[PDB]
């Protein structure tokens, strides 16, 4: 026992020690990014021991170590919940962050605020492991708002640029609309259950839990970019590449999904919450994957990829399979962080070129980047026995064989095909064909930082699904009996997506010029949703914030 | 429309700008290079069909429905260059573009860290302040009554003088600090 | 309380007998010593308030407002000493004397055992504040605010005076300790309805209430920095303190007289926060933010649950510190660019990185980032108003979107983007200014460690 | 430590180490390394500190409040006695709050300690929690922010009138 | 023309005549000692010793006592078979209800 | 033929598809030349103060000062209470207050009626 | 990464583009060859040359400057202005 809780707290204190180092500085640093990367490597090594001794016995515990407040019946203590979710998320998050920082020591080398960048990225990591280890709603709200604010500060990293500040304020807006529902859930549990602690919520086990679960679904909508509150995740590609790699693909954006996986004993006894999660997840995984088909910025395409995977996570929560959703989080982190890292390696090699229509011929120019991008795309689509096979296919193997919304299943399959479509679209326009980038080739990737940082997540994207899924215990019963047209569903739909998009890509070499269709104009302008509501809802606010609020009432009449 | 020197766009400028925007939006439509180059010569032929049109009212109408053609056939997200406005790297380093006068607010312990730089900056500022009144009295006798008509400035006429309104154009920050 | 009133009065011979170059240093030193002395008021008990004499007492409501009041004087002396450098020495000592006299009035306003001594000190605090605002306000254009001060005197403090004299004749006393045990229920009658309005409307204007907030984005604008600091930090909170004392006598009629004014605040924080999205004046934006935060304190006092009083006094302390720091940041740019226009000086993180760090921290406390006591007060008020009505969470949460929206906008406009070209007098940050920001922020951050001392008498 | 009756812990049942595979686990080696490198120096420093605790043994005490007369037997508007009654009532209010907090700590620790069988094996703690929350709600809910012993007595009297009327209407 | 008026005084810079100015005063010795007073009696005195004072407050509003007292009373009434809390705060025998 | 672009409040018509941009008349030459003249004169008046070394401060912009004085000061003294101002100050002034008043009063009367009839699940509700 | 541009490099690259253009002969092309008057090109050809410069160097020349660049030396001078060469 004395090993588990000790190294659990040592991981978090070790992550906080470079924040004290960067705040207690007088000299100019002897490579402070290397210091933070070494610290997070050792924090990974430290958190490996509680994970291994959890896989040995199933040892979960709670560390309610510091009494903080007592509001008359509510003892808010500093309480860390070490369960299956923390024991599988903390090594994956530390491993991904360690690869992102060895990536950033190459990519962000020209930035004179590199110490501020690594400081902010460590602050994000601290707030995120506050989020995923919290035992009450208040400490989880601390980590929740912390990853929201570090999202603000890392989107608006180039703070002189107007679009970065605009996207950062946009992300804060949609996350606070999710925070309306999170505070609704906290309010409901405090009034009806007298607690913010998870244990008393789970032990009391309320039955009229539609309203707190609607609050939690609105919170996951604001946080995991579900439909209605989605466009900030494509807008948030205006930040740097390791920001979009770590935060907005693999670590922050799974926290609404993690919030709903965390409250699984309430969702497993509320069919209405499961149905709403299933419908919203299927809507998001349709819409964002459809928008990804007709984009040309590679960071936008991989952001729509990760939001479609978040919608699929919401789907597999909505079929009452939360542990498969969390296995898909731990799986998805590796190859999606690696896809953003390889895309940004292309971007930095091609002198800040992000548009895929000026790329190509990079199969033999950037060989390691091409190899890892193909491996990440095939792990995304569901190639057999890569890491993305060990969760996502099982998701389909439980989405077919369950009492399910049928249209949600059909849109889930259309999303599964669209994943293959935009993956081979990225490989077509960025790796295949003949070059389209300008004439002064500065293409290079031979830094051990970049190569080792993509290499360790490559080892993850090859072996981690097998290793984790053979190291996690059963928490449901895997539905393993189905007809052969139903077992071969996800693979056949994925290969049909590959065939359809290869025919689409080979219609582009033809010497014909067609007028744009309405489907192309719809999917290219993002379902017309960021074009209308980003103009209309500010307008109807701000005129109402000036004409009647300031001028008419609160300067003349009142 | 809105320009610093001219108050309008000439018809020749309108034709060239519409040709350029048509080719750029076409290259956005027509990703591959040989395919775009084929359609680019086809579109060059379409623009050179009515290059020799003498009637400016008929050329005005042809330009107007050419704008309608370009608007009907435009790409929704055309290729913007990264440091072009609307690009992904546009105005990215503007947070690093510190104005030069902030060097005047440094402490002398860090001004002494770069002695040759500030020792030369003193005579740069000396040059500016003995150029200023000469270029003001240059501009006050050349500007017509009612103020200047166009925003363009005259150059340095005498030998030894400097061109007027020059300090912020010369001492502007680098585009990659 | 007489170990605090007498040093505050000895700051008058300290400020008038000091040498001409020493009058800021001496008053700052001895007011910091009084603020260190002010922690002896933390001898509170779970059953009994700390009752010093027949004239003065201190429960856990008055104690943090006293500590904040005695802490606010050195910060005002730091903030107001730059723009009084070319002032006459005697006028400078008159300024310091009016600040000391305002602290003297406040620290025996919050400890007033009896309610008409509370009224005398409560309406005594307006006069040095009035003289500070109108003698050192750098411009005075108050054509509409005179009629509003007449409306404050008519609808506010005078019915409170007549009502307190009526309670003095009826109950026989206005000791709050006696009124804890001799309180009669105030039933439904028209006499008791005008009684409720007389007991409440003075403190409604002092909070301020929405619709009655017309004075506050004028009096904050036309004031010096010390006046705006003491208005945002303490002088709004006299209304909340007086409501939490006077709602003892107003039961149970409050349970149906609160319903209009609660609406006036629950919609009102939706409006004024939205008003902050269209402010050209930064100081007016911070003023409307103060209205948008004191609306929650009005609701939390009127719904009179324990969680609402805990959240309301935590929000009062937290918003005092936060909005005082916001006005000090607004002045730290106004002393350079000489205009309050928020779109004038932009991109200031390129020029002042540590000051932009202070802007970031004050914005994050302004938008209630947990675990700060802004969020603790905000959150407990939201929980209690959910217990009041489950729909109000919408009007809470929507406010908690817009409260974020103008908080970062104030950060994005002033500190981010491209710097303004034609402004070249942007000096580096003086150590005085950074010390002022830290003496605001570091107590506000340390109170997140131990918030139980700012949660009122029924923690 | 503490009192094992107010904080009950059922007798722990750990299974024996049963090594089936020939590969040596890392956890025994890391446990021995933690026992040598970490447990021993911390334990030696704690023994030094405890010797220094023994070199000056001095004590503190739990304050006792003898029961003064309550609000029922205090005269109306007699502040000298009903002040004592109010102080007694407020001390009992805060102590009842901490009793509720103790029962909540029991319920949460039972749920975690039983793990997945928490619904089957924590019926008694949930029953005690339901009884103590019903008692605390009948005793102190809906008083308001200006609560007192008079408000609590009037709520008790209204509840007793309701219980007497419910007893009367049943016969 | 308009009256005899002194012109607008320009805003002085405290860094020109004193590049080590902290902004407290224009006299440098007065400025540095104002800085030392603000930093010592603000940070070294009020914040540090104040947090040390607040951290070791002797059971602020008797919370800890009230837990330990509860740890007595539960132990008194778990053992004697009593319920943990009565539904009546006062004794229902010493209460006279209005009859009807 | 082609779909004509529809302008909107939040979707303005382009400069290219507006017909009055293609005016060639001499009065449009006069208007464009006077706009270029005013813009050039204001540009010169700006950057003589901007490029001045003897000035170290803020080039004050009286259009900006005039904008802030219009957004703050000119609101009351150019008010006239008429039908339009009174009806619009009664719609958005006492409208949503009455709306949320009746909504919250209705829900609280419903909740009070359910509590005094023993209906509302107030089981574990001891924080309030 | 991001190699420094020189007037020799900008000159040689602009002339390297114009020597791969089938309306400009590589023997009459100089550094001061005017497009309309000396090389005999159209304004359409001049717009294609400035767009080829945009394709070459990876940024955009605006139209108010693209309508006036009438020699390769003006192109080299404009890229020298927009890239800050010979530090
Ligand atoms: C009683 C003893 C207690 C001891 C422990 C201390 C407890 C807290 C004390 C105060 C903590 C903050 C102090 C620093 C901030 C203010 C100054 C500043 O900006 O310095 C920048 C500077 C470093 O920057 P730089 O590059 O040198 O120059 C500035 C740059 O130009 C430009 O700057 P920049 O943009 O590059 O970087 C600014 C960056 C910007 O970063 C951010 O804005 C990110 C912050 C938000 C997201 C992350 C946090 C989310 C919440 C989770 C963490 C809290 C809970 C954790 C607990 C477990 C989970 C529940 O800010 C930071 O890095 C600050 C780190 C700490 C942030 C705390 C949260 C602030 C957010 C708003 C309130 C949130 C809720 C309340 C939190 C209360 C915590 C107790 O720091 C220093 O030089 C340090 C000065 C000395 C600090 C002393 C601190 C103690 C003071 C108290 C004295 C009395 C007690 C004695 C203790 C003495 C200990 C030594
Ligand atoms: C390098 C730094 C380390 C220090 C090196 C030098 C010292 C060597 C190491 C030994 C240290 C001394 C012995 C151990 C410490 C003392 C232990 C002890 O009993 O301390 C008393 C107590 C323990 O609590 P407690 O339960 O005894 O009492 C609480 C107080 N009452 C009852 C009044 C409410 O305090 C601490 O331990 C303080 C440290 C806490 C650590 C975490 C701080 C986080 C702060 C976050 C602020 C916001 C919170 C928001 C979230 C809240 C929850 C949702
Ligand atoms: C704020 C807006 C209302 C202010 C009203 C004026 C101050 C009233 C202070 C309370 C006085 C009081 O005891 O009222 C009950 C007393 C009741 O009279 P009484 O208390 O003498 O009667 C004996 C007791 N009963 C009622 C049982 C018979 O009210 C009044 O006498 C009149 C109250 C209204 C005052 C009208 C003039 C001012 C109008 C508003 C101006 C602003
Ligand atoms: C108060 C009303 C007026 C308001 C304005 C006041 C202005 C004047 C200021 C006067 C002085 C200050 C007064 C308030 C002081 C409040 C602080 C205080 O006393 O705290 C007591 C608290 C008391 O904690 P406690 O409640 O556990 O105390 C237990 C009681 N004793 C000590 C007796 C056993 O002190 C601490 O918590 C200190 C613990 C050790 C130091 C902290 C360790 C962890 C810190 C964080 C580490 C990094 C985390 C990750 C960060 C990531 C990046 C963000
Ligand atoms: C996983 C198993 C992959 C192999 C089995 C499926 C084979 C298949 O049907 O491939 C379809 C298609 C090849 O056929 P086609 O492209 O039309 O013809 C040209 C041939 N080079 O296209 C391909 O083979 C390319 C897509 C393969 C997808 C692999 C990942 C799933
Ligand atoms: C303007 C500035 C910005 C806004 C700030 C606030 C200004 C207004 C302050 C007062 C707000 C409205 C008055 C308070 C409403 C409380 C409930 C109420 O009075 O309901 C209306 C009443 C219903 O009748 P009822 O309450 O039963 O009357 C018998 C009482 N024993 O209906 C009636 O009895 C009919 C109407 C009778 C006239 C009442 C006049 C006195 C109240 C206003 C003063």
């Amino acid at each position: 026992m004395n090993l588990f809780s000790s190294l659990t707290l040592v991981t978090l204190i070790l992550l906080t020690m470079p924040i004290a180092a960067i705040n207690f500085n007088t000299h100019k640093f002897t490579n402070y990014p290397l210091y933070v990367k070494t610290t997070i490597s050792c924090a990974f090594i430290t958190s490996m021991i509680p994970t291994m001794m959890f896989i040995h016995t199933g040892q979960e515990m709670i560390i309610s170590n510091w009494h903080w407040l007592t509001i008359q019946t509510l003892k808010l203590s500093l309480s860390f919940k070490m369960d299956f979710f923390s024991m599988m998320f903390v090594p994956v998050a530390l491993f991904v962050t360690w690869s992102i920082m060895e990536f950033s020591m190459w990519y962000m080398h020209s930035d004179p605020n590199i110490n501020q960048f690594f400081k902010y990225l460590l602050l994000f990591l601290i707030t995120m492991l506050i989020l995923v280890t919290a035992n009450n709603l208040f400490q989880l709200f601390i980590g929740w708002e912390g990853v929201g604010i570090m999202s603000f500060l890392l989107i608006g990293w180039w703070y002189g640029r107007t679009d970065a500040n605009t996207a950062a304020l946009q992300a804060i807006l949609y996350n606070r609309i999710g925070d309306i529902g999170f505070i609704l859930a906290m309010a409901w549990f405090l009034i009806n259950l007298n607690t913010w602690d998870l244990q008393q919520i789970f032990m009391l086990n309320p039955n009229d839990s539609n309203l707190p679960l609607m609050g939690l679904i609105l919170a996951a909508t604001g946080k995991s970019a579900q439909f209605g509150l989605h466009p900030w995740l494509p807008s948030a590609m205006e930040g740097p590449t390791p920001v979009s790699a770590l935060l907005h693909s693999s670590t922050m954006v799974v926290a609404g999904i993690f919030l709903l996986i965390r409250f699984y004993p309430l969702t497993e006894n509320n069919k209405f919450g499961q149905s709403i999660m299933l419908c919203l997840g299927a809507m998001t995984t349709l819409f964002t994957a459809m928008c990804a088909l007709t984009q040309n910025d590679i960071k936008k395409i991989i952001a729509f990829s990760t939001s479609s995977q978040l919608g699929l996570m919401m789907v597999t929560i909505g079929i009452n399979q939360p542990h498969l959703a969390f296995l898909h989080i731990c799986t998805h982190a590796f190859f999606k962080a690696m896809l953003f890292m390889c895309s940004g390696s292309i971007i930095h090699s091609l002198n800040d070129e992000q548009d895929i229509r000026k790329m190509g011929g990079l199969f033999k120019a950037m060989p390691f980047t091409t190899t890892a991008l193909i491996i990440g795309s095939l792990a995304l689509t569901g190639m057999p026995f890569l890491t993305g096979f060990y969760s996502k296919d099982l998701i389909i193997e439980s989405a077919n064989t369950s009492y399910t919304n049928a249209w949600a299943l059909l849109m889930t399959l259309v999303a599964t095909s669209f994943t293959a479509i935009y993956s081979t679209r990225i490989i077509f326009f960025a790796l295949l064909g003949q070059p389209r980038f300008p004439t002064l080739i500065n293409i290079n990737e031979n830094n051990p930082f970049l190569i080792n940082s993509i290499k360790r997540l490559l080892i993850g994207s090859l072996f981690a699904g097998f290793i984790i899924s053979n190291n996690i215990p059963p928490m449901t019963i895997p539905q393993m009996t189905m007809p052969h047209y139903l077992k071969m569903t996800a693979l056949t739909v994925t290969i049909l997506g590959f065939i359809l998009a290869l025919e689409i890509s080979n219609t582009t070499h033809y010497l014909k010029f067609n007028y744009p269709s309405n489907t192309f104009k719809f999917s290219n302008l993002l379902g017309y949703y960021p074009t209308i509501m980003h103009r209309l809802t500010p307008y109807m606010n701000l005129t109402m914030s000036q004409k009647s609020a300031s001028s008419l009432l609160d300067l003349i009449w009142l | 429309a809105f320009l610093p020197s001219a108050a309008y766009l000439t018809h020749q400028q309108k034709v060239l700008q519409l040709y350029k925007r048509a080719l750029r939006h076409l290259e956005s439509r027509c990703v591959h290079r040989d395919k775009y180059r084929y359609f680019a010569c086809l579109l060059r032929a379409r623009f050179d069909e009515h290059k020799n049109e003498k009637d400016m009212v008929k050329a005005t109408q042809l330009l107007r429905e050419a704008e309608k053609e370009f608007w009907h056939g435009q790409h929704p997200q055309p290729y913007i260059f990264p440091e072009s406005p609307g690009g992904t790297s546009y105005e990215r380093y503007e947070c690093y573009k510190v104005p030069e006068w902030c060097l005047d607010d440094w402490h002398p312990s860090e001004k002494a860290m770069y002695p040759d730089y500030f020792a030369k900056r003193e005579q740069w500022k000396k040059l500016r302040r003995e150029s200023w009144e000469r270029e003001v009295k240059q501009l006050q006798e050349e500007t017509p009554v009612g103020g200047p008509r166009t925003e363009a400035l005259p150059p340095a006429r005498k030998q030894g003088d400097l061109p007027p309104l020059w300090w912020h154009i010369v001492t502007r920050p680098r585009e990659r600090p | 309380m007489l170990k605090y009133i007498i040093p505050t009065m000895m700051l008058m011979p300290l400020t008038w007998l000091s040498k001409n170059s020493m009058i800021w240093i001496n008053t700052t030193l001895h007011s910091l010593l009084i603020s260190l002395t002010s922690l002896l008021l933390l001898n509170q008990f779970g059953d009994n308030s700390l009752n010093f004499s027949l004239t003065f007492f201190s429960d856990s409501l008055s104690t943090p407002l006293l500590i904040l009041t005695m802490w606010l004087l050195p910060l005002m002396l730091m903030a107001s000493q730059h723009h009084l450098s070319k002032e006459n020495l005697a006028r400078k000592k008159l300024f310091i004397s009016m600040l000391i006299l305002l602290q003297l009035f406040l620290i025996m306003t919050f400890t007033a055992t009896e309610l008409i001594f509370f009224y005398i000190m409560f309406e005594a605090t307006l006069v040095p504040t009035l003289i500070i605002i109108t003698r050192w306000g750098n411009q005075t254009e108050r054509l509409n605010a005179g009629l509003y001060f007449l409306f404050y005197t008519l609808a506010g403090s005078l019915p409170l005076l007549v009502a307190l004299i009526y309670i003095q004749n009826t109950m026989g006393s206005l000791n709050f300790l006696i009124l804890q045990y001799w309180v009669q229920p105030m039933p439904n009658s028209w006499s008791n309805t005008f009684m409720w309005l007389a007991c409440m409307m003075a403190f409604m204007v002092k909070m301020p209430l929405y619709g009655l907030h017309l004075w506050l984005p004028k009096a904050h604008v036309e004031a010096p920095i010390a006046g705006s600091m003491v208005l945002a930090a303490i002088l709004l909170k006299l209304g909340g303190y007086g409501m939490m004392r006077i709602t003892l006598l107003l039961n149970p009629i409050t349970d149906f007289m609160a319903y209009p004014f609660i609406m006036l605040s629950l919609w009102g924080m939706i409006m004024t926060s939205s008003i902050c999205l269209r402010q050209t004046d930064l100081k007016s934006l911070i003023a409307y933010s103060s209205v948008s935060h004191m609306a929650l304190v009005i609701v939390a006092i009127l719904i009179q649950t324990p969680w609402s009083y805990m959240g309301a006094t935590a929000l009062m302390i937290a918003h005092g510190l936060t909005s005082s720091m916001l006005f000090c940041l607004a002045n730290s740019n106004y002393e350079r660019v000489h205009s309050r226009t928020m779109i004038l000086a932009r991109g200031l993180q390129t020029l002042l990185p540590l000051m932009a760090a202070w802007w970031l921290l004050a914005s994050l406390t302004n938008l209630a980032l947990p675990p700060s006591i802004n969020l603790i007060g905000e959150l407990f008020v939201v929980m209690s108003t959910f217990s009041w009505s489950n729909i109000t969470i919408i009007l809470m949460g929507l406010n908690m979107v817009i409260t974020a929206l103008y908080s970062l906008y104030m950060l994005i406009t002033t500190q981010r983007g491209k710097h303004t070209h034609h402004i070249n007098n942007i000096l580096p940050s003086f150590t005085r200014e950074n010390a002022l920001m830290s003496l605001h922020m570091l107590p506000l951050l340390l109170l997140s460690l131990n918030p139980k001392i700012i949660l009122g008498p029924l923690y | 430590s503490w009192d094992k009756d107010v904080y009950p812990e059922p007798p722990r049942r750990t299974p024996a180490p049963s090594p089936q595979t020939s590969l040596p686990n890392p956890i025994t080696y890391l446990t021995k390394a933690f026992d040598l490198l970490v447990d021993r120096p911390v334990t030696l420093v704690r023994e030094f500190i405890e010797r220094q605790h023994a070199k000056n043994k001095y004590y503190y005490y739990h304050r006792e409040f003898r029961r003064v007369p309550d609000i029922t037997e205090c005269h109306e508007k007699d502040v000298l006695c009903m002040f004592e009654a109010e102080m007694q009532w407020k001390r009992d209010y805060k102590v009842d709050q901490e009793i509720v907090n103790i029962i909540q700590e029991r319920l949460k620790a039972c749920q975690q300690r039983e793990g997945e069988s928490h619904r089957q094996n924590c019926a008694k703690e949930l029953q005690q929690f339901t009884q103590v929350v019903k008692a605390y709600q009948d005793r102190y809910h809906d008083l308001g922010a200006h609560y007192s012993a008079r408000k609590c007595l009037a709520k008790q009297k209204q509840r007793m009138l309701a219980e007497r009327k419910a007893t009367k209407e049943a016969a | 023309l308009r009256w005899q008026e002194d012109p607008e005084p320009e805003d002085e810079n405290l860094y020109e005549k004193n590049p080590d100015s902290h902004g407290y005063d224009k006299d440098p010795a007065v400025d540095v000692w104002n800085m030392r007073v603000v930093f010592f009696f603000g940070f070294s005195i009020v914040l540090v010793l104040g947090s040390t004072f607040v951290a070791y407050l002797p059971d602020y509003r008797m919370q800890e006592w009230a837990r330990r007292e509860a740890e007595r009373l539960v132990k008194y009434r778990e053992a004697h078979g009593l319920p943990l809390m009565e539904s009546n705060c006062f004794d229902p025998s010493k209460i006279q209800l209005p009859e009807d | 033929s082609f779909p004509k672009y529809e302008p909107s409040r939040l979707a303005s018509l382009p400069t290219t598809l507006d017909p009055a941009e293609y005016d060639i008349s001499s009065e449009t030459r006069k208007a464009q030349a006077e706009r270029l003249a005013i813009r050039s004169r204001l540009k010169r008046e700006y950057q003589l103060q901007y490029n001045d070394p003897s000035r170290r401060g803020v080039v004050e912009d009286p259009a900006l000062i005039r904008w802030t004085c219009a957004r703050s000061a000119n609101v009351y003294p150019n008010f006239r209470p008429n039908t339009k101002t009174s009806l619009l100050g009664a719609l958005f002034g006492i409208g949503p207050l009455i709306f949320w008043y009746y909504v919250f009063k209705t829900d609280r009367d419903r909740k009070e009626k359910l509590i005094q009839e023993g209906k509302l699940d107030r089981t574990f509700n001891i924080s309030y | 990464d991001a190699p420094p541009l020189t007037l020799e490099g900008i000159k040689d690259r602009v002339l390297y583009v114009l020597k791969l253009y089938d309306k400009i002969d590589p023997e009459k092309l100089s550094v001061n060859s005017h497009f309309m008057k000396d090389l005999g090109l159209d304004s359409l050809d001049q717009v294609e040359i400035i767009m080829a410069m945009e394709d070459e160097f990876g940024f955009e020349i605006p139209d108010i400057d693209a309508e006036k660049l009438m020699c390769p030396q003006e192109i080299v001078d404009y890229i020298a202005d927009k890239k800050d060469v010979y530090e």
